[PDB]
C-alpha cells in the first residue's frame, strides 16, 4: 500500500529491468546489419 | 546458428501472462482481507 | 629454379594467410557480438523465474 | 646468399602466419560451442515453464 506501493516497483524494476535485456540486444543485431 | 530467437518473443509474453495474472490472482484474495479484516 | 619457385609460391601463401587472418578476426568479431546479443536474451529469461 | 637467407625469411614468416590462423580457427570454433550451449540454455529457460 505504501511500503507495498513498491509491491509495483519492485516488480517494475524486475516487469521492466527485463527491458535492459533487448535493446542493448538491437544493439549487437544492427551492428551485424551495420 | 541454432533454435528460436523470436520463438523467444512468443514465451516471454507468454511469461507476462502467467506472473501478471499472478498479482491480480494476488488480489482478488486480498477482496477477502481488506473487508474480513474488517469483521 | 627451385628456390626461385618455392620463394614465388611461399610469397603467395604469405599473402594468402594475411588475409584469411583479417577475415577470421572480422568472422569472431561478428561471433561475439553475436554471443553478446543471446548472452543477454537469456538473463531476460532467467529473471522471468 | 641474398636467395638462401629470403627463402628462410619466407619459410618463418608462413609458420608464423599458420599459427595465427590456427588459433583464430580454434577461438572460433570454441565460440561455436560456448554459442551453442547458452543457446541450448536459453531454450530451457524460455520453455521449462513445467516450473
Amino acid at each position: 500500500i505504501q511500503k507495498k506501493r513498491q509491491n509495483k516497483d519492485l516488480i517494475e524494476l524486475q516487469a521492466l529491468i527485463d527491458s535492459h535485456f533487448e535493446a542493448r540486444r538491437k544493439e549487437e543485431e544492427e551492428l551485424v546489419a551495420l | 546458428g541454432a533454435a528460436s530467437m523470436d520463438a523467444i518473443k512468443k514465451k516471454m509474453q507468454m511469461l507476462k501472462l502467467d506472473k501478471e495474472n499472478a498479482l491480480d490472482r494476488a488480489e482478488q484474495l486480498e477482496n477477502e482481507v481488506a473487508r474480513l479484516k474488517k469483521l | 629454379g627451385e628456390l626461385l619457385s618455392k620463394n614465388y609460391h611461399l610469397e603467395n601463401e604469405v599473402a594468402r594467410l594475411k588475409k584469411l587472418v583479417d577475415d577470421l578476426e572480422d568472422e569472431l568479431y561478428a561471433q561475439k557480438l553475436k554471443y553478446k546479443a543471446i548472452s543477454e536474451e537469456l538473463d531476460h529469461a532467467l529473471n522471468d523465474m
